[PDB]
């Protein structure tokens, strides 16, 4: 009754209210409130009160008080909501209450609980409903994406913490009766968000795109077994974004895919040029993103290549971009992508004369690894098995470069193993 | 395969090429077969002058534009990485002299694969003049004024591909003054086109096509991107006022499908900060109200320019630090602190951020000094940003137990890398020792393992950044709240009669101050368990911390908060130099030993029945309590005259119904 009377003391007269009622959450350790929720409701709707009367109006903002109360109410209304076995309706309108401002997740007085509900204890038969009603409201098209970005957190988090606290989906599917997530995901695969992937509309934010990015990214390294023709429509859902104009949303989707087609369901009239252009020059913002794509991609590429794969166009594509490159980091980009894949490409001898070139072109930093690591590719390749001018450029490199200047330790190992399998005069020119 | 053996292999292409249609299978072995990798035994002036009218007779196909890419168009492209691979101290003119008669065809029109041979080739020619001086720079900078008059039409049908980067950073200075940067400042003021201005009005397409407007912020960027460098050494003239809402007006409208423009963008508007003359004015032409996130709407793009958006504009801010009034400096720590408390964005730049908000605050004590009557909102002002520093290392206090989890995981990887040093070839000795004995549960790590992890896990030392965080934030918070005793009441009010013993020992604080020095005590004594010299520098930072602290204000925090010190000591026992510095050196440890005796006093009534670490604990804890009376002495020795005859007579009393008697004989011994 004296809030809009004066319109200054509001900051004073929330910080009074939970005072008060947090004084008597301590002295009713159950609650006083019977744990039902009627007393606490009128001061999530004050906060939205004085949230709003300080948005409108001009002096103080961001006062110390509304600071440590928005953390105290939060404390006491986030503390009710364990204290109930209706445990996900008073969860989300919460969600509903922190439109405006408060923290994108206030931590530990909010996310603390959060935490509670994710698969711990293993098999609590009530995260079931907790997931669903998250499922519905993440499809409710009229309320906060960012609070959807919240909805990322929930859903997502309890899913990867179900696959990091088991082997991969164990404890879930008890055959297949009423999961009513996945349908939902046929909401989500069924709408596509048509038409632009998601709301034409201002959105403010691109966030949700990359939750049905990570969301439909966990199923292929959950359950690729189980319900494959739904990982069909994670396929045509997945493979859409590859046609978009940034970069890590597109190699993030091309990373996903590029996830997918170990698995199963092989075609050759997209894998081809998928890493193709994935060992296209992409520029530096997720070039981990190409590395864990294309060297988790790789392997599966030379055995679904081979009983139809006599060629290795696909390796001379290597070739054929490593001389496009124009040498820079563009090619230093392209050598730990034949690094990190080792032990299967053992085609021809054009990889290596070039590169000594270029490894050459490192040493005229943080370069250097790169520069040894390519001698324990050679090393592993006459060491894989088990003209001459070139073994000069790579030794004669060698004796340069321990003589020039951790690494040069091993660099003293690599030496130390491949001339047994320049020589006088040079040692003379050696604060 | 360097000598002249090449040169009986590619007599394929002695001719410029049959079967123009398949060229680029049959005569491109040029710089993707032979000339990429072989030598450099000065052999290319041998025959480069040869291939020359191979270059020109593959140059007569470059009739027709408009999509015709299999016997001409990406040929065009296949020509551009024929020349962009070529550099030498020979015969420039049989390139520059007749090239452009051979690019003139494609520079004003645009549509269907052209505009690009005239400019990615002058790339070529562009760097092949900057290795010479032939001094004909004057004489070819006319067809790119030719563009930039051709602009207008452009976009006059089309309701670019100019590139202004490698024409104009020629650097040879005699060049001219406005047709240059008249050809910059034609672009300026063109609408994109009408429809967008009348978009603008309540941000505080309906265009027909979209990529045309990807095409014309693209020139209006690179606009932004040249003339700095027709600044950077080059004081200006005549216009000074157009930029600052070019640049926001640029800045506001640039797509969320791409932001490698936005980079140097933004590289190109801390360039103008940096400048002396263009800092003033961008208040008086913008305000900084525009300065917000706006600037960054396409987040999964702009999440890894975040660093760059910030360090600029925190630097520019600390950069002017001049008429900047109260309530724009208040907007800066409301912002800045939370900048500061949000985790997604690095170390270095939630530092950057503390470090901006220390080297503000002498413009809130000299701009509260000046006009006295909204000083107390000054030391508001000057508290809330010690708060957000209480939040940050209250933040680490949380994040602890997998803390530890990384550092763990990181000396199991340094014995694991740095072993290999031990085995080393360096060693001289071994063979001669041994030629003698011859002749003689996941809390938080979600974040780590979801499918989209972007960037690979950390593997630095997460003690190091929190030690670095700690003597950082607390190195900056004693000289801040020391500089708080500038903002006091007059004693007059207070009504005491000792008025310099104010003026560094007494303030006063509200409520929600004192708290906040409680919760900064509390989370900052839970985080010594990270830590050991470094640990004693927070020690001695903590304790020096809280000499200015209004004793009387000190106590209410120590009396609370004492026992939770002294379950922290049952732990670790280096915190008593927490107490020790508190009382072997202080103004105020007639206080801090009549707590510490009152604590002590009520935890002797049976604490000598009890295990070995806390009478250990105990015993030294009296033992600096009574080396606080043989240093001072000329202080309060009267804060020791009560209670010691009952620690005597009821040390013996206690002694006959104990379970270990010995350890109260032993403390009368050490009284």
């Amino acid at each position: 009754s004296n809030i809009p009377k004066n319109q200054v003391r509001v900051v004073s007269f929330f910080t009074n209210m939970v005072d008060l009622f947090n004084t008597m959450v301590i002295t009713n350790g159950d609650e006083w409130l019977k744990k039902k929720g009627n007393m606490i409701l009128k001061l999530k709707d004050m906060l939205n009160l004085t949230l709003k009367t300080i948005k409108e109006n001009s002096f103080y903002i961001d006062h110390l008080q509304l600071n440590q109360s928005i953390a105290k109410f939060q404390a006491l209304y986030l503390r009710f909501t364990e204290l109930s076995e209706r445990d996900q309706n008073p969860l989300l309108l919460d969600f509903i209450d922190f439109s405006f401002s408060n923290g994108i997740k206030a931590s530990y007085s909010l996310k603390k609980f959060i935490f509670h509900n994710i698969i711990a204890s293993s098999n609590k038969e009530k995260q079931n409903n907790f997931i669903n009603d998250a499922t519905l409201f993440v499809l409710s098209d009229k309320c906060l994406d960012a609070r959807i970005f919240v909805l990322k957190n929930v859903i997502n988090s309890t899913l990867i913490y179900e696959v990091a606290t088991s082997g991969s989906l164990k404890s879930y599917l008890v055959e297949d009766k009423k999961p009513k997530w996945l349908e939902l995901l046929h909401n989500k695969i069924w709408k596509n968000s048509n038409a632009i992937l998601a709301y034409d509309v201002l959105d403010h934010h691109d966030l949700f795109r990359f939750e049905l990015l990570q969301l439909s990214a966990i199923f292929i390294k959950a359950d690729p077994e189980i319900i494959a023709e739904i990982k069909k429509d994670i396929i045509k859902f997945c493979w859409n974004f590859i046609k978009l104009e940034d970069t890590l949303i597109k190699q993030s989707a091309y990373l996903v895919t590029s996830y997918f087609i170990s698995k199963f369901d092989f075609p050759i009239k997209v894998v081809t040029q998928v890493f193709v252009a994935l060992l296209r020059s992409s520029h530096v913002e997720a070039r981990y993103l190409v590395k864990q794509s294309l060297d988790v991609l790789t392997p599966v590429l030379h055995e679904r290549m081979n009983a139809a794969g006599t060629p290795d166009t696909w390796i001379n594509w290597v070739k054929r971009v490593m001389v496009e490159n124009s040498s820079s980091q563009n090619n230093i980009l392209y050598q730990f992508l034949i690094s990190h894949p080792d032990l299967f490409f053992n085609s021809r001898d054009l990889f290596i004369s070039n590169i000594i070139h270029h490894m050459n072109k490192i040493t005229f930093s943080d370069s250097h690894t790169l520069a040894i690591d390519l001698a324990s590719l050679i090393l592993y390749w006459e060491n894989k098995t088990l003209s001459l001018h070139l073994r000069e450029a790579c030794t004669a490199f060698l004796i340069r470069y321990v003589c020039a200047s951790e690494l040069g330790l091993r660099a003293i190992n690599i030496l130390s193993e491949l001339i047994s399998d320049v020589k006088l005069v040079y040692f003379e020119k050696f604060s | 395969m360097s000598l002249t053996e090449q040169i009986e292999q590619f007599a394929s292409r002695f001719r410029d090429d049959d079967a123009t249609l398949q060229s680029r299978y049959s005569t491109l072995s040029e710089l993707y077969d032979i000339m990429e990798l072989l030598n450099s035994p000065e052999d290319y002036h041998f025959f480069l002058q040869a291939v020359i009218p191979l270059l020109l007779n593959q140059l007569k196909e470059v009739p027709i534009s408009y999509d015709a890419h299999s016997p001409e168009q990406k040929l065009r492209n296949s020509m551009l990485d024929i020349f962009n691979r070529c550099l030498m101290n020979q015969t420039f003119q049989p390139y520059a002299m007749e090239v452009l008669e051979f690019l003139l065809s494609v520079l004003p029109k645009e549509n269907e694969e052209n505009g690009i041979l005239c400019m990615k080739v002058l790339t070529t020619l562009f760097k092949s003049f900057k290795s010479i001086l032939q001094d004909k720079l004057d004489s070819f900078i006319r067809i790119i004024i030719q563009i930039y008059k051709n602009t207008p039409n452009l976009i006059n049908q089309t309701f670019l591909r100019s590139s202004m980067f490698s024409f104009k950073i020629l650097s040879e200075c005699p060049i001219t003054m406005v047709t240059l940067y008249s050809s910059y400042k034609q672009l300026t003021s063109t609408s994109l086109p009408e429809f967008t201005p009348l978009i603008m009005n309540l941000l505080n397409n309906r265009p027909a096509y979209c990529d045309f407007i990807l095409a014309q912020i693209k020139a209006t960027s690179f606009l932004a991107y040249v003339f700095i460098r027709g600044y950077a050494p080059e004081f200006l003239q005549d216009y000074v006022n157009f930029v600052p809402d070019l640049i926001i007006r640029l800045l506001q409208d640039c797509p969320s499908e791409l932001s490698s423009a936005r980079k140097e963008l933004l590289h190109a508007t801390r360039h103008i900060l940096s400048t002396n003359y263009k800092k003033l004015f961008l208040p008086k032409l913008d305000y900084l109200f525009d300065e917000r996130i706006l600037i960054g709407n396409g987040f999964t793009m702009h999440e890894t320019l975040r660093p760059l958006a910030y360090s600029t504009v925190a630097d520019f801010i600390h950069n002017i630090r001049s008429e900047l009034q109260l309530s724009e400096i208040e907007k800066t720590i409301k912002i800045y602190t939370g900048y500061l408390l949000d985790e997604s964005l690095a170390l270095t730049v939630q530092i950057m951020s503390a470090k901006l908000l220390l080297n503000l605050v002498e413009r809130i004590l000299k701009l509260g000094k000046e006009n006295p009557q909204e000083a107390p909102r000054a030391k508001k002002l000057l508290m809330i940003i010690i708060d957000s520093y209480m939040n940050r290392f209250k933040t680490l206090n949380r994040q602890y137990d997998t803390i530890m989890k990384y550092y763990g995981r990181y000396e199991t990887h340094k014995k694991e890398k740095a072993e290999k040093l031990k085995n080393s070839i360096q060693d001289n000795d071994k063979e001669s020792e041994e030629f003698m004995r011859k002749v003689l549960v996941e809390m938080f790590d979600i974040k780590n393992y979801a499918p989209i992890l972007l960037l690979p896990t950390p593997t630095n030392d997460p003690i190091k950044d929190a030690f670095y965080l700690y003597r950082t934030l607390m190195s900056f918070l004693k000289t801040i709240i020391h500089d708080l005793k500038v903002f006091n009441p007059p004693p007059n009010e207070y009504t005491v009669a000792n008025p310099k013993l104010w003026a560094s020992v007494s303030r006063v604080f509200s409520y929600e101050e004192v708290i906040v020095f409680k919760d900064l005590f509390h989370e900052c004594i839970i985080g010594l368990k990270f830590f050991t010299k470094d640990a004693r520098e927070l020690m001695d930072y903590l304790a020096f911390m809280f000499m200015q602290m209004d004793n009387a204000t000190f106590n209410e925090i120590i009396e609370q908060e004492l026992p939770f010190v002294y379950e922290r000591m049952l732990e670790d026992s280096g915190l008593l130099h927490v107490a020790q510095s508190f009382l072997t050196s202080e103004i105020t440890s007639p206080n801090f030993a009549g707590i510490l005796l009152r604590f002590l006093k009520g935890k002797l009534k049976d604490l000598g029945n009890v295990d070995f670490n806390t009478s250990n604990v105990l015993i030294r804890l009296f033992k600096l309590s009574f080396m606080s009376v043989n240093l001072f002495p000329n202080i309060n020795e009267v804060v020791l005259l009560p209670h010691l005859n009952d620690l005597i007579l009821n040390s013996l009393k206690y002694s006959t119904t104990a379970e270990e008697p010995l350890v109260y004989f032993y403390l009368i011994r050490t009284l």
